[PDB]
């Protein structure tokens, strides 16, 4: 079959600006500035040999910003600086000084207890929908039962947390 | 669950019609399996964290300690304990419904239990390390005051005032189980989460969906071929639909019993094998031991802690 | 049971473990079939051999209703000159009625 | 692109990310059209203006291979009363092609071709001449006043 | 549980750095948790051992570490510079000091032998 | 109802042997060798709580278990197939007292693999072509199915980032990059195995190329793709290159901050600290320590060369995931009562107004097809994330620092680890305390000397007879009951289990000293 490929834009957000690139999936540059990765074929960006830390993650080590006139660009990231340590057999470091941080630890505990009536949402009122509702028995009282259980679990899970 | 039969009740015109719907539950076959797999590997995982089978000693020394309680009797014939016989009165076909039985007896449940119970009061922490390294049950309690920061003479100094208020506390452990049936509840939903999906799977039979009849026999005994095919055709959608359903729910749950499982072997780590530092993980106050106990699909802790009470005001510097 | 295996794990080299694979059933013998005492019977010794016959512009329109004739009684006697079934055998009529 | 992924989000704002909007597939470019081509044609006008035919007790199966069809011929002319195919449309035979072909002839009654569809049960369906239910094909059928 | 109601031991599981204690906020189905952390900085590099030898007898830290600034030997904790006069009291013994390997000489101060140094003056 | 199950085959491996062994399920085994559905059976006939088999011979001996088949039962090889109940070790129970602790004498340090799956390959379904196939008429009926594969992308896509959020925040847990350091005299520690080496492929370690080869397996073709992974595989090493670093040279600090100096040498005594080992036995004990680190690194190669059974999970599950792929592949070739699988006979030789029939069905049930797939793959998403946010996990508590809670990292008393780049995992060596050779001795709780009673700051009191000692809960180092080592409160006889001995104070001769 002949090539084909999903079809992905990277982009910025458009309130800086309107540029673009595409990226075409699976399927390299002979087929559709041009670069070329292991993810596909990336088109609107341009490659740069520096190597600034991630921004938009693409695939295969590469990701893309908008950076300055102004353009897309592809590049391989960073792991952060290189570096090392000195050492020996014979010398050691010991802090003279310290500092007091503060870190943020976000973390979800529920959600929105949700509960759906079947025979509402299929059928609007009508007698005749509802009976051929009913002759498929009682699947629809699974959902809501399943939908009960999340709706009890949302409140066990804050009364873990915070009735401690 | 057997695909064939829960579709298809004897009739290969039924079965023919399933052929040719590919390989489907093959797969149900597969991840239900993948779940028998699980509930073995979950048991494997909690109770085998030991090397090796330690058994009791024969004398009750232990400086007033009583035991008799969480040990098993030889006096009966299933060699349990009292507070697991509490545990084990306390909780409650044909249609490719099958109860392959667990991998582990719960005497040989019973058997990794008291393993674990014994080398716990004879060899320390330190069993659960290496090899197994003997102590007074008087000493190990010295050692774990260390572990919450209480010298050791506070332990040897009122050791008597500690045995009966611990001796007294199993007797409330045996008394709250032995009266009030809520605290099981934990157990006692698994079981009936399981049920209820059993008697709405098997009664989904009892549904048309759009057929002029639900049993299967009948659109065989009073139709052609042509005709009844395609009622056939509505009887398979619907009893698949709902074994998917059933599959769907089986997998959740068994996730939650997969994380509830990683969560007990922690705590038959932590809170068994060791003395852990961390707070309000296993009971209420300063961790100081913990007892595991035998149970039907489950596990029962029995923690001690260090809670203090009767105070004082005072002047600090 | 070998090659049994090679018949759904698509190899040959099976690896050392257990292998839900096959189940079986049991075949179905004597397929015996059961009624109630049967012990109803349909009076047609009144209606065939009675004995006032009548003529064919006096026809008594007769009830029977709710019970069984056994027409296979009416089939070995075998003494009829236009016994003569229209669009039903005379084998299953006791199995389809109207 | 950029309208695309608009489109796609169901909003006028995008913000700074990756988001997947579509397919790009390679198109054909023209059609090619291969057959077998044998230098016979199918002898259909020999079996249907046949003078003498079967009876249906004693029913005609001919058999056709090794030729060129031409059943758009047979259709576009108007001498039947009816022309149903089964599994198959009578428009679309013309773009198949097949392995062997069975011209199965006779004549009958005519409140008995409601009779005649396959699968379909009755006298002559299961005593005389039977089509499966899985039958894939053609039944014509002609009012015969004068034949 | 194991970081509001008690300082967790666990490395970077509460915050990044050294723990200390954390402090919970609501959030709108969520929570947040704010770590308060101890984080070290502003070193400098010294030259250290493992061990003394003062007699023949192996010294080694009750805490900390032996360290050397240049011509001076001290001892202090490990996440603070704090440099300690050596003394038999910060150290203890164990073994001859031919075993030890990495070792180094000097003499370690006892604050016996001035007061008793003290009487024999008397 | 009249009894029916399930009939399996016990085999102890292809090449092994070919005496098989037929399991029957929860049938009384009068009517087995008859009915139906039997590939022949033989001879023997035993029955167990989970049924009855044939193919075997059960034996009053036990043994470890290898096969389960249920009911506390296994089955083994043995020159022939029998089963067995089973066997839990050595039932030992050890020797007790009130006045006796083993103490260790000697000790190993012994390496245990543990692998854990930390991703798995993103996989990307398209929505159309896997429908129909760039056909127009075909995608014309799908759309008026609403919006089923839009949901399924997001789904997907949904996953898909998810992965790489987890390969993010399972390795990149330090902020930069270290660099190892070029002289390599780190107190006889050979790390040769677990460094990266400048002669392969530029960032590779040894233990990866014994461990990129092991790990094997469809292609780019019709309906499927295959996206790689976000971070690229070369600097999955570098990574983890730089995780060696400072846990190799500047120690445990750089979780908290900026990095330290310290020796390697050295960095144990604080280690030995972790568990309350005293410093001395660090250095009187260096050498011993190297071989045995070195016969351990020399080991973890040797158990994972032929074929170690414990690569397992990590190798599986690209193999459920391949064939979960493979199982939608087979999905085309179905049929569901069209008279087609492909499209394109169905466009050949039906009619239009019509056809669409035989299509209604055939977008069904490839569709019912699909959220099979889209399930499985999402139950054991969720099910890798939680075990890798574990592995993470176990990233922090065990590389970065020195973690207590025993029995989470490697079995033993926990002291160091070292992670290793892997295909889709992390392999661990965790460096545990084993200690062994064991000499018990005669102890008592507490001592009294002046009425008063004596309790050590750490350790028991062991005497061999006649000498009392002062040694630490955890290693044998006798010492010499003194002043120091212990604190005074309370009357004697107010404690049962008490021994009389003498209390040595240092200070008596330095009162001696001068006179
Ligand atoms: C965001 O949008 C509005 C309108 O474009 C603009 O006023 C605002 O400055 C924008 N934000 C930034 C960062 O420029
Ligand atoms: C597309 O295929 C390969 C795959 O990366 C690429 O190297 C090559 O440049 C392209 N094809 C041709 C014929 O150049
Ligand atoms: C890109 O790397 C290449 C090496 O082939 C070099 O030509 C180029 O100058 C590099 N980019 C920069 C900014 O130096
Ligand atoms: C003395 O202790 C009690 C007990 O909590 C307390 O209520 C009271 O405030 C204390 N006295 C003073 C002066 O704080
Ligand atoms: C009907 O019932 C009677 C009651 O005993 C029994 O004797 C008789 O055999 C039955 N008739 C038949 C035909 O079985
Ligand atoms: C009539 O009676 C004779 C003998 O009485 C008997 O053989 C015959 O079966 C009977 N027939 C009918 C129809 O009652
Ligand atoms: C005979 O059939 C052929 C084609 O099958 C046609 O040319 C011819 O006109 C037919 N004969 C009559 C009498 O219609
Ligand atoms: C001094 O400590 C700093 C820490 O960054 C380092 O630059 C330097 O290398 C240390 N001393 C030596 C001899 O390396
Ligand atoms: C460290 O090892 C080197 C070997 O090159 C040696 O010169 C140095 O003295 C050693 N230091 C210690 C403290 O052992
Ligand atoms: C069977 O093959 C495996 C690997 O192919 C090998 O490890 C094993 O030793 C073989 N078994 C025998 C009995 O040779
Ligand atoms: C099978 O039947 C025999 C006798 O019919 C009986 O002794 C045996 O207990 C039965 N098996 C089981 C498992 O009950
Ligand atoms: C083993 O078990 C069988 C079965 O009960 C029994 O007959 C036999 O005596 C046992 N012992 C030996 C040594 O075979
Ligand atoms: C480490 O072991 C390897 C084994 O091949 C050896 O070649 C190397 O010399 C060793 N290095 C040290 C420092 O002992
Ligand atoms: C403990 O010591 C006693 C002393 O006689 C000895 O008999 C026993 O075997 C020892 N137990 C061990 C070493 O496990
Ligand atoms: C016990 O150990 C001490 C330590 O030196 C030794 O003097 C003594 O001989 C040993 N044996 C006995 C029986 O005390
Ligand atoms: C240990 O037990 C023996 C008898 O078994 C008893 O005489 C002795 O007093 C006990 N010692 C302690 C310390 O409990």
């Amino acid at each position: 079959p002949c090539s084909f490929g999903g079809v992905s834009v990277i982009t910025p957000g458009t309130n800086t600006s309107n540029q673009v690139a595409v990226l075409y999936q699976g399927v390299n540059c002979t087929e559709v500035n041009v670069f070329q990765t292991r993810a596909g074929c990336l088109i609107g960006a341009e490659h740069v040999n520096n190597s600034y830390e991630c921004d938009i993650p693409i695939g295969a080590g590469i990701c893309a910003s908008y950076q300055t006139s102004q353009s897309i660009i592809a590049y391989t990231m960073s792991l952060g600086a290189e570096n090392s340590v000195a050492y020996s057999n014979n010398s050691i470091a010991i802090p003279t000084n310290f500092t007091i941080s503060v870190t943020t630890e976000i973390l979800p505990v529920s959600m929105t207890k949700t509960s759906v009536d079947c025979t509402m949402y299929i059928c609007g009122d009508s007698t005749e929908c509802s009976n051929l509702l009913l002759q498929y028995g009682s699947f629809c009282t699974q959902l809501n039962r399943a939908l009960t259980g999340i709706a009890v679990e949302q409140d066990k899970n804050t009364q873990e947390v915070f009735a401690q | 669950v057997d695909c064939t039969m829960y579709i298809c009740g004897d009739s290969t015109e039924c079965s023919n019609l399933l052929l040719q719907y590919g390989s489907f539950c093959t797969q149900l076959n597969r991840a239900l399996t993948g779940i028998a797999v699980e509930q073995d590997k979950n048991t494997q995982e909690v109770f085998a964290q030991v090397k090796q089978i330690y058994k009791t000693p024969p004398i009750k020394d232990f400086g007033g300690f009583n035991f008799s309680q969480i040990l098993p009797d030889p006096s009966k014939p299933s060699k349990r304990s009292f507070i697991e016989d509490l545990l084990f009165n306390k909780v409650t076909k044909f249609n490719g419904l099958t109860v392959l039985p667990p991998l582990l007896t719960d005497e040989m449940i019973a058997q990794y239990t008291s393993a674990l119970l014994a080398g716990t009061i004879t060899s320390g922490w330190t069993f659960g390390a290496g090899a197994a390294l003997q102590i007074p049950f008087a000493m190990q309690m010295a050692y774990r005051f260390n572990g919450i920061g209480v010298t050791q003479n506070v332990l040897y100094e009122n050791q008597k005032l500690i045995a009966n208020q611990f001796n007294s506390a199993i007797g409330k452990i045996q008394d709250s189980l032995s009266s009030t049936a809520s605290a099981l509840g934990k157990l006692q939903d698994v079981v009936n989460q399981n049920a209820q999906a059993l008697n709405t799977l098997v009664k989904q039979l009892s549904s048309n969906f759009g057929a002029i009849s639900s049993v299967l026999n009948d659109i065989l005994s009073r139709l052609d071929k042509v005709e009844a095919e395609v009622q056939i055709d509505r009887l398979i959608t619907g009893r698949l639909q709902s074994l998917q359903t059933y599959v769907t729910q089986q997998l959740i749950r068994a996730a939650e019993i997969r994380a509830s499982a990683n969560l007990a072997a922690t705590k038959m780590s932590e809170c068994v094998l060791g003395q852990s530092k961390r707070v309000d993980f296993c009971g209420k106050g300063y961790h100081l031991m913990s007892f595991p106990q035998s149970a039907p699909h489950g596990v029962v802790f029995l923690h001690v802690t260090y809670v203090p009470a009767q105070e004082k005001n005072f002047t600090t510097a | 049971p070998l090659s049994e295996t090679k018949c759904t794990l698509k190899s040959f080299t099976v690896e050392k473990g257990i292998y839900q694979t096959s189940n079986f059933r049991v075949q179905p013998t004597e397929s015996i079939v059961r009624f109630p005492n049967i012990t109803n019977l349909c009076p047609f010794g009144e209606v065939f051999n009675a004995t006032r016959f009548a003529s064919v512009y006096a026809w008594n329109r007769k009830r029977i209703s709710n019970c069984v004739a056994d027409y296979s009684v009416l089939y070995n006697s075998a003494s009829f000159s236009t016994f003569k079934c229209y669009g039903v055998s005379p084998t299953k009529l006791n199995d389809l009625c109207f | 692109p950029l309208s695309e992924t608009k489109c796609t989000l169901k909003s006028f704002t995008v913000e700074k990310g990756i988001y997947q909007t579509s397919n790009f597939r390679v198109q054909p470019t023209e059609s090619i059209v291969r057959f077998p081509n044998i230098t016979n044609l199918c002898p259909f006008g020999e079996v249907f203006n046949a003078t003498r035919f079967a009876s249906v007790y004693a029913w005609n199966r001919k058999r056709i291979s090794n030729c060129v069809a031409d059943y758009s011929v047979l259709y576009n002319s108007a001498s039947f009363s009816t022309f149903k195919c089964y599994g198959v449309s009578p428009t679309k035979l013309n773009d198949l092609c097949f392995t062997n072909v069975y011209a199965d002839s006779f004549v009958i009654r005519g409140d008995e071709v409601r009779q005649i569809a396959p699968g379909q049960t009755g006298k002559i369906a299961d005593y005389n001449y039977k089509l499966p239910d899985d039958f894939t094909g053609c039944v014509i059928a002609w009012n015969s006043n004068n034949l | 549980s194991e970081c509001v109601l008690g300082q967790s031991k666990r490395v970077d599981f509460c915050g990044k750095g050294y723990h200390l204690m954390s402090f919970p906020q609501s959030a709108p189905h969520g929570v947040v948790f704010l770590h308060v952390t101890y984080v070290p900085a502003q070193e400098k590099n010294f030259t250290t051992a493992p061990a003394i030898c003062h007699d023949g007898k192996a010294h080694f830290p009750r805490e900390g570490v032996f360290v050397s600034n240049g011509t001076h030997w001290f001892v202090t904790q490990r996440n603070f510079y704090e440099p300690q006069i050596i003394t038999t009291d910060n150290t203890f013994v164990s073994g001859n000091c031919d075993v030890v390997i990495g070792i180094v000489n000097n003499t370690v101060y006892d604050p016996l032998q001035p007061e008793l140094d003290s009487f024999k003056e008397e | 109802p009249c009894s029916f199950g399930g009939v399996s085959v016990i085999t102890p491996g292809t090449n092994t042997s070919n005496q098989v062994a037929v399991l029957y399920q929860d049938v009384n085994c009068t009517e087995v060798p008859v009915a139906i559905h039997a590939d022949q059976t033989g001879s023997n006939v035993f029955q167990t709580r989970a049924g009855c088999l044939i193919g075997a011979e059960h034996v009053n001996n036990s043994y470890e278990c290898d096969i389960p088949i249920g009911a506390g039962i296994c089955a083994s090889y043995q020159t022939s197939i029998i089963a067995y109940t089973m066997s839990l070790g050595a039932e030992n129970s050890v020797a007790y007292s009130n006045n006796s602790i083993a103490i260790p004498t000697n000790f190993t340090i012994s390496v245990t693999t543990e692998i854990l799956p930390v991703s798995m390959t993103k996989t990307s379904v398209d929505c159309t072509m896997y429908i129909c196939g760039d056909s127009t008429e075909c995608s014309n009926l799908l759309l008026q199915y609403g919006s089923f594969c839009t949901q399924l992308n997001r789904a997907l896509t949904g996953i898909a980032v998810e992965q790489d959020k987890n390969t993010q925040e399972v390795f990149a847990q330090v902020k930069q990059i270290y660099k190892t350091p070029p002289i390599k005299d780190f107190g006889g520690f050979n790390f040769s195995q677990i460094l990266p080496d400048p002669s392969k492929p530029s960032k590779r370690s040894f233990i990866e190329d014994l461990l990129f080869n092991k790990v094997t397996l469809a292609q780019k073709f019709n309906g499927l793709t295959v996206l790689p992974p976000l971070l690229t595989d070369e600097m999955i090493a570098q990574y983890t290159s730089a995780l060696l670093a400072g846990t190799i040279t500047s120690g445990w600090t750089f979780g908290a901050g900026a990095a330290l100096q310290i020796p390697f040498a050295m960095q144990m005594a604080y280690r030995f600290n972790g568990i309350g080992v005293t410093q001395n036995v660090l250095y009187e004990n260096q050498k011993l320590i190297a071989n045995q680190f070195n016969s351990a690194i020399g080991k973890i190669q040797d158990s994972l060369s032929s074929t170690a059974s414990a690569l397992g999970k990590l190798q599986d599950v690209v193999n459920q995931n391949a064939q979960a792929l493979n199982t939608l592949v087979k999905q085309l070739s179905s049929n569901f009562g069209a008279i087609s699988s492909v499209l394109n006979d169905i466009l050949s030789r039906l009619d239009p107004p019509e056809a669409e029939v035989q299509i209604d069905r055939l977008i069904t049930g490839r569709l019912q097809s699909l959220q099979t797939y889209v399930t499985q793959q999402l139950i054991r998403a969720a099910e890798i994330r939680a075990s890798a946010n574990l592995a993470a996990t176990k990233m922090s508590e065990c590389v970065l620092g020195q973690s207590k809670r025993v029995d989470f990292c490697g079995k033993g008393y926990h002291l160091m680890s070292f992670p290793q780049s892997a295909p889709h995992g992390v392999v661990f060596l965790h460096v545990t305390y084993v200690p062994a050779q064991e000499k018990n001795f005669t102890t008592a709780p507490a001592i009294c000397h002046d009425g008063k009673a004596h309790f050590p700051r750490e350790g028991v009191f062991v005497s061999n007879g006649t000498h009392w000692f002062v040694t630490q809960r955890n290693f044998y180092e006798p010492q010499i009951i003194t002043t120091d080592n212990t604190f005074v409160s309370g009357n004697c006889d107010v404690v049962i289990g008490i021994v009389n001995n003498t209390v040595y104070d240092p200070l008596q001769p330095e009162l001696d000293s001068f006179k």
